[PDB]
């Protein structure tokens, strides 16, 4: 019925405790952005 | 960054909030000091050699 409710964290996954690391993630833009949403739909529909 | 409400609004980048539960940012603990423990080293090295 329900899988395991996972919220990935794309800002300290990709770049941990980093300025300028996370300074060239913004260079990528809203990629991290979509990948919350992407999962929060998954979370959403487990409840479902 | 005003009230949490509003950082509620430059998340959705909506001045309209619908009701619900909205993930804002992270929770972040930073440290208290820098804690340095190394061996004791009085030797110059031999770059004159």
């Amino acid at each position: 019925v329900s899988m395991t409710k996972t919220s990935v964290d794309c800002t300290m996954y990709i770049c941990g405790d980093s300025t300028e690391c996370s300074n060239l993630l913004l260079q990528y833009g809203s990629f991290c952005t979509q990948l919350n949403r992407a999962l929060t739909g998954i979370a959403v529909e487990q409840d479902k | 960054a005003l009230d949490p409400l509003s950082e509620t609004k430059c998340t959705l980048k909506s001045f309209t909030v619908e009701k619900g539960i909205y993930q804002t940012s992270n929770f972040r603990v930073q440290p208290t000091e820098s804690i340095v423990r190394f061996p004791n080293i009085t030797n110059l090295c031999p770059f004159g050699e």
